[PDB]
């Protein structure tokens, strides 16, 4: 039924993960509950001699140490189930982490850039650890809460039954009164939770423009939207707020009452009024304390519960986003055993092929071209033709429904383990992921000669801005390659393309966005790569693509024209009107 | 400490519901030890009074008590958690208000710091931070102290020396364990801090070149050493709860030291009696109840330091000089706008030459402007200060014969509309994300500006109504550039600044737009910075420059007469 039941019961089938450890902190618990119920009756023994009998606390020593060695021992359950109950959520965390990191591996980078790096830290990092006070503290709270108070009761039962069924009255009372109107305000808690998330994504929107809202002289009309959108969630939260507290209210009622109710039975008990309750044998003081030391344990694990909320609360907002994510379902790439013979160029074919994104949508139609051992292709059109899906589905990051087979073999069938050992690629975004400039270009293999590094660096000219470095080689690129340009940077990207032979080359706009100079060197060290195997090219310098064999014109997904410069540019079709839109840039 | 003065003067608007909301928390505290110890004291009352002393015990005025402090503690316990709670998204919605109005002075220039959104979503984390000082440190705090000494106090008119040696206990476990705890803590929450920056810096750089470690067969061993430093993060962890479970377990052993004691004194004799019947109940029960107080002070102090480690960070933004000033004073907007530039830096010095004098450009009182610049040269950062994102250092912009800076900041937005490169898609209704130009406007001709320029697919389904943004219906280049001139358009200007439009577009979309700008724009000054060749010939004035310094300039046919730098584009690349 409730959105929240299955995320509750999603979170109790992730918990079976530590069930060793949630186990040991169910016992600890039943320990503690035996350790209070010792701790109270050596009080209630100690205060019955000395208020009742006047006996001197100096005979009183070996109650008084009985008292004393298990409070060390309540210190030490506390400590254990403490320590216990973290390894309860570390654990799982770890567990869950390991899940989304091989989801989200398998389903490779046609899925990961569909949303923010920030949007995929927020899930692994942040929204994992949320859980961690579930099973840490909530869960473990939750069985000393039924484990302890039928405990107390079942210590209090043979010295007195009527102090026994105050206590076991309000049992059964409670639990109606928080699953009434709690659970009918427990899916509406969880729905307030969505609401103050997203208005603090109100907010972040209004701080992410705050540059177009200066333009327009709109700072003072979003102050306003800011109060309006603030106070529409307070005044919507805190009508449901007004049914949830009542379960806090409630259960301060109850143990209000049943501490009133054992002082008001035993107190007149003492004085004779009532003459029931006991076994004839007559109340003592000793039985009045016990039952009264005990009255506010037999609700405290309840009343710790409810302080214990936020944590089912952000781990049931954690378990949304978790649950959703472990339960799209997307389409891999099949992958299968085949190798490839040798690493000679290899012959790209296309025969209806179709490629298709992880979710399932089309990306690119029909493509049927054919490019031969060692020739050099370029890929043209307009922005989102699918140019790059043709580039990602050949590195087998995309899976499609048609034909495209690789010397002959289909690339279904490749081992994409053995098959990317035949391919080098540079992207569209340099993505430098290594810790140093001089570990990113050994990427492909870190294990190189000092002189095989050097030659990379050189035919990239990478080599000629180490200088204007402040450690050389060996200086780390940092968050994101900030420390160096991304024109520089795209030369990093080149040199790790080229340290390694491959059988064919993709090449996704390598240089779109780069100065002038890093223009000049990316394409001189990319246009003497092209010519040692097979190469297909992304870009838009319709200028330069004069001694490219293969020119195919991607629209619409589909590849509307091929041929060469010389009688591509004169035909008067697709690629002149991409050449003459071209000449206009300076 | 002292970092938390700004947001602490924030309180005063509300005053009363913040206060009430420790008042009803410290009553119902002590309702819950007045109730025990009331109970306790009863018991062995009536215990050592036996059945002799049925008739003349007058347990009416503990029955009048024990009904009083029931009430208390259940609808004091209801009422905290309400007021409270009400009071915390008051002061949120007032941290939002007070923090956005104080970075939007400083919108262009002190808040572009490196990553900008990455900053933002730790500037939204740190405002929810400053939001939990009222329930998870002062609350539990100052209703600790206050329990303690009303306790302390009242239960001093029975016995000096138990009532200060319970609150003597108390008192320095509430000044002393949680400072001792903190600084024990706070070598193991440094490195947990750098674990965890460590792993998301790691993880970012493991999701983000997954095509780049797959391809290199480096996707294994680079997720091996992002799960050791989760193994070394999981580590630090497991080291800050092997501390909490610490002072729990200390937590308790002081509340029991404080029982023992209470047994051991007060069988001594509480106040001048040798042997005080019902007084020992009384000391004993209190010392049960009243460390129900104390359990929140060790986390509350520890949540401390976090809130002030983003008081300063907060207070780094936010107390910031804004480089620009607007008069106070009341000016007429014009309806024509001569713009005239005169030794202005038209952009940002490159190579550190410090030699480029600034440009001189004029423009009428109707006429169209395209200044063509080279790609990747350099930023333009002239419509920036054209818009007094900042003042310039070079030389004087007069807009109207007279200096911008002599211009109201309401009367600069309404002579200035601008489009930017990085046009923002607010989070909003399509509705919400056109009224941000003109807030006062009919829905209909709301709507005929999207037909007029070129957007009538977003009129399909929930027209006006849909969510763009997050919630949905993303727009791409050339649907989010004909918004933006959808902006310029309900934000009637006399003058319009156009930054790079029709760039990375189609030739078709770029033909659909820069023909919009001809008929749209006649009777507008425009002031367009393209280095697109393409639609030009409408243009009047064409300025053709490189490296911050104009070239010539004229009419396209003039240009093109004299075989100068602008024929070489055309004629040569
Ligand atoms: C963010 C800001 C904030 C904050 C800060 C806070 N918050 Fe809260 N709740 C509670 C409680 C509580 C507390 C106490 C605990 C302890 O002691 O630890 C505290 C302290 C706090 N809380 C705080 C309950 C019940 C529980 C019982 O008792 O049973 C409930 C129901 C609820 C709800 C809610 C909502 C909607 C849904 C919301 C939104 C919110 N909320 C918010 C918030
Ligand atoms: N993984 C994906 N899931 C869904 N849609 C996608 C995905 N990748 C690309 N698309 C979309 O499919 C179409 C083709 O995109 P793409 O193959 O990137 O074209 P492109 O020509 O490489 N674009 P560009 O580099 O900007 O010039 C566009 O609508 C893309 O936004
Ligand atoms: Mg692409």
């Amino acid at each position: 039924k409730s959105r929240q039941k299955e995320l509750t019961r999603w979170l109790k089938q992730q918990s079976v993960i530590s069930q060793r450890w949630l186990n040991i902190s169910r016992l600890l618990g039943f320990v503690s509950g035996i350790l209070i119920i010792a701790q109270a009756w050596f009080m209630a023994r100690i205060l019955q001699h000395m208020i009742m009998e006047n006996i001197p606390r100096e005979a009183l020593l070996l109650p008084f140490t009985l008292l004393v060695l298990t409070f060390v021992l309540r210190a030490w359950v506390v400590w254990l189930r403490e320590r216990v109950g973290y390894h309860a959520g570390q654990h799982i965390r770890f567990a869950i982490r390991r899940q989304v990191l091989d989801r989200l591996q398998q389903a490779g980078p046609a899925w990961i850039q569909g949303k923010p790096a920030g949007s995929w830290a927020t899930l692994v990092l942040e929204q994992i650890d949320d859980m961690h006070d579930y099973y840490a503290r909530y869960l473990p709270q939750m069985a000393l809460a039924v484990s302890v108070p039928l405990l107390i009761v079942v210590a209090i039962f043979p010295s007195n039954w009527a102090a026994a069924l105050i206590l076991l009255g309000t049992a059964p009372l409670i639990p109606l009164f928080m699953a009434l109107v709690g659970m009918g305000a427990a899916d509406a808690n969880r729905r307030n939770f969505l609401a103050l998330a997203r208005l603090s994504g109100h907010f972040l929107d209004r701080l992410r423009g705050m540059e177009t809202l200066r333009i327009f002289g709109r700072g003072e009309a979003e102050i306003e939207s800011i109060r309006s959108a603030s106070e529409d969630f307070r005044q919507r939260t805190m009508e449901v707020l007004r049914l949830a507290f009542l379960s806090s209210g409630i259960l301060e009622f109850f143990t209000s009452l049943s501490i009133a109710l054992v002082a008001v039975y035993f107190g007149f008990s003492y004085l004779g009024e009532l003459d029931f309750g006991h076994y004839d044998t007559g109340v003592t003081l000793a039985a009045g304390f016990l039952a009264l030391i005990l009255a506010p344990e037999f609700f405290q694990p309840l009343r710790d519960l409810g302080t214990f909320y936020h944590a089912k609360a952000q781990a049931v907002g954690a378990a949304d986003s978790l649950k959703t994510f472990m339960e799209t379902p997307l389409a891999h790439p099949q992958r299968g055993e085949a190798e490839l013979a040798s690493t000679d160029p290899v012959t790209i074919e296309a025969e209806e092929l179709f490629i298709t994104s992880p979710e399932g949508k089309t990306l690119a139609g029909p493509l049927n071209f054919t490019l031969p051992a060692g020739q050099r292709a370029v890929l043209v059109g307009r922005s989102g033709s699918g140019k790059s899906s043709l580039l990602n589905a050949l590195s087998g990051f995309l899976s499609y429904q048609g034909s495209l087979r690789i010397n002959g073999i289909e690339l279904r069938d490749l081992s994409p383990e053995s098959w990317r050992k035949h391919l080098s690629w540079v992207g569209q975004n340099p993505q430098l992921p290594a810790a140093t400039l001089r570990d990113n270009v050994l990427l492909a293999r870190p294990d190189a000669s000092e002189q095989e590094l050097q030659a990379a660096l050189d035919n990239a000219w990478v080599s000629e801005f180490l200088p204007l470095l402040p450690q050389g080689v060996d200086t780390p690129v940092g968050d994101q390659a900030a420390r160096l340009s991304v024109g520089q940077a795209q030369r990093v990207a080149v040199a790790r393309a080229l340290l390694n032979p491959c059988s064919l080359l993709l090449l996704d706009e390598p240089a779109a966005s780069l100065d002038a100079h890093s223009e000049q060197r990316v394409m001189e060290a990319l246009n003497a790569a092209s010519l040692r195997q097979t190469t297909l090219m992304v870009t838009h310098q319709l200028e330069d693509l004069a001694d490219w064999d293969v020119i195919w014109v991607m629209q619409d997904g589909r590849i509307i024209e091929q041929g060469r410069y010389a009688e591509l540019s004169v035909a008067g079709g697709p690629f002149a009107t991409l050449l003459a839109h071209r000449q206009e840039e300076i | 400490m002292r970092a938390l003065l700004p947001y602490l003067a924030l309180y005063k608007r509300h005053k009363w519901m913040l206060s009430l909301g420790i008042v009803l928390a410290i009553v119902t505290l002590l309702a819950s030890i007045g109730l025990l110890t009331l109970s306790g004291w009863f018991l062995s009352a009536s215990a050592v009074a036996g059945v002799a002393g049925l008739y003349s015990f007058n347990y009416m005025l503990p029955a009048a008590g024990v009904r009083g402090a029931a009430i208390t503690r259940t609808a004091g316990r209801y009422f905290e958690r309400l007021v409270s709670h009400d009071a915390t998204f008051r002061v949120l919605q007032h941290l939002r208000i007070y923090t956005f109005s104080k970075l939007l002075p400083l919108s262009p220039a002190g808040l572009a710091r490196y990553r900008q959104g990455e900053l933002l979503n730790r500037v939204v984390a740190d405002v929810d931070t400053l939001d939990h000082l009222y329930l998870r440190v002062i609350s539990p705090l100052v209703g600790a102290f206050v329990v303690i000494m009303v306790v302390t106090i009242g239960l001093s008119f029975l016995d000096f020396t138990l009532a200060f040696t319970l609150g003597g206990i108390m008192l320095l476990t509430l000044f002393l364990m949680p400072p001792l705890f903190y600084r024990a803590g706070k070598s193991t929450g440094q490195n947990l801090t750098h674990l965890r920056g460590q792993y998301r810096q790691q993880l970012t750089a493991w999701l983000q070149g997954q095509a780049e470690l797959t391809i290199f067969g480096a996707s294994d061993r680079y997720r091996t050493q992002l799960e050791n430093t989760e193994i070394q993060w999981l580590e630090a962890q497991r080291r800050q709860s092997e501390l909490t479970a610490l002072s729990q377990a200390i937590m308790l052993l002081i509340g029991a030291l404080a029982v023992i004691l209470m047994l051991w004194m007060a069988s001594g004799g509480v106040g001048g009696n040798a042997q005080p019947g019902a007084l020992i109940a009384l000391f004993v029960f209190c010392a049960l109840a009243a460390f129900e107080a104390l359990a929140p002070v060790t986390g509350a102090f520890q949540h401390l330091g976090q809130v002030i480690a983003s008081a300063v960070r907060i207070s780094d933004l936010t107390d910031q000089k804004p480089e620009v000033t607007f008069p106070d004073t009341q000016t007429r907007v014009a309806d024509r706008v001569s713009l005239t530039l005169r030794d202005v830096q038209f952009t940002y010095p490159e190579q550190s030459q410090q030699a480029l004098k600034g440009i001189s450009l004029q423009v009428n009182a109707g006429e169209h402007i395209a200044i063509l610049g080279r790609t990747g040269c350099g930023k333009s950062t002239l419509l920036q200060q054209l818009t007094r994102a900042w003042d310039p250092q070079q030389g004087e912009i007069l807009l109207n014969d007279s200096p911008i800076a002599s211009l109201n900041e309401a009367a600069l937005r309404q002579t200035i509309s601008v489009v930017p490169q990085r046009v923002h898609l607010f989070s909003a209704t399509l509705r919400d994300n056109l009224l941000l130009a003109s807030p006062g406007s009919s829905d209909e001709a709301l709507s005929e500006i999207l037909r007029r320029v070129g957007l009538e697919k977003l009129l399909e389904d929930a027209g006006l109504n849909s969510w763009l943004g997050e919630g949905g219906r993303q727009l791409s280049g050339g649907e989010l550039r004909r918004l933006a001139i959808a902006r310029a358009l309900l934000h009637d200007a006399p003058l319009v600044l156009l930054d790079e439009p029709t760039e990375g577009l189609d030739a078709t979309t770029e033909s659909q737009i820069l023909e919009l700008l001809a008929e749209m724009m006649r009777e507008k000054t425009v002031l367009m910075v393209t280095h697109r060749l393409r639609g030009l010939s409408r243009f009047q004035q064409i300025i053709v420059m490189d490296n911050g310094q104009i070239i010539e300039q004229g009419t396209h046919a003039e240009l093109l007469a004299r075989q100068g730098r602008y024929y070489q584009f055309k004629q040569g690349l």
